[PDB]
């Protein structure tokens, strides 16, 4: 039958999934926000923003600007070929691990996306508790890589 | 991969 002569590669729409997913939640909140405007849906808890994540969080290794959008960009990009092949690999009934590799694979393909076309990645989920503190924004595909990487985690137990 |  079809299902078997195509191997694991089906399990790829996951992944197809993942990423129209978040680039359409990346096109509402850009074409529909203002940079850094937050529409608070929990008052102290919760709410929509559109903050650009260029990855300033590694800063602290040169004194340029510019270069994350690539370094990553590569990082996903080779990252990506290693779980495209390891999805391969996979037998019938890893369906843990099946899901895993496509919930990880679909978002960092989403975010792969945004730096080889916009030089930055789109967030807009503010987490916060009050003015005591704010978790940063991220995006739909931030949520499928976190979620594929704690099933790899809990697959080695 | 993520945001960051
Ligand atoms: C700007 C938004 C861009 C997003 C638009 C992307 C469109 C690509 C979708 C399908 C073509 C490629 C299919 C990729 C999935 C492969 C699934 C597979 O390997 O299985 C083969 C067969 O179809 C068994 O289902
Ligand atoms: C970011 C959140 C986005 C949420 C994204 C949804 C999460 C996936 C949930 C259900 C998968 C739906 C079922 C699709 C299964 C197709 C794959 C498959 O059937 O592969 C068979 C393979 O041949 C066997 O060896
Ligand atoms: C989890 C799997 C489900 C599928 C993934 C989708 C969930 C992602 C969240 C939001 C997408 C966009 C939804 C938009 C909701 C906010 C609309 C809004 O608040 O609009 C305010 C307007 O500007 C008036 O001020
Ligand atoms: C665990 C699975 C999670 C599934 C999550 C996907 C469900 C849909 C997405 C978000 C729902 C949040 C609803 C918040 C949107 C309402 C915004 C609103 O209230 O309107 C804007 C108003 O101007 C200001 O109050
Ligand atoms: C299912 C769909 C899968 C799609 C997955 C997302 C693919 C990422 C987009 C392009 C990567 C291809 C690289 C080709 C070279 C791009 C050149 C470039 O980065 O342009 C920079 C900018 O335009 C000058 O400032
Ligand atoms: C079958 C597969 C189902 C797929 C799961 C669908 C249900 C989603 C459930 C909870 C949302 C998860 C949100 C995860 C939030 C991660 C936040 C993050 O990645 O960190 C942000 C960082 O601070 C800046 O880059």
């Amino acid at each position: 039958p079809d299902v078997d002569r195509f191997g694991r590669l089906p399990w790829l729409w996951i992944t197809v999934l993942v990423f129209v997913l978040d680039q359409v939640s990346k096109a509402f909140f850009q074409a529909e926000l203002s940079m850094y405007q937050q529409i608070v849906v929990i008052p102290d808890l919760f709410s929509w923003t559109l903050a650009y994540n260029t990855g300033a969080a590694f800063s602290f290794l040169a004194d340029s600007s510019g270069w994350q959008r690539w370094l990553f960009a590569l990082i996903a990009i080779v990252v990506s070929a290693s779980l495209v092949v390891w999805l391969k690999r996979l037998k019938k009934g890893e369906t843990w691990l099946a899901i895993a590799l496509a919930l990880v694979l679909g978002g960092a393909l989403g975010n792969l996306y945004d730096r080889m076309v916009l030089g930055h990645v789109v967030d807009f989920i503010l987490v916060h508790w009050q003015n005591r503190w704010y978790f940063p924004a991220f995006n739909l595909a931030d949520s499928a890589i976190t979620v594929g990487a704690v099933m790899l985690a809990l697959d080695m137990f | 991969l993520i945001s960051t």
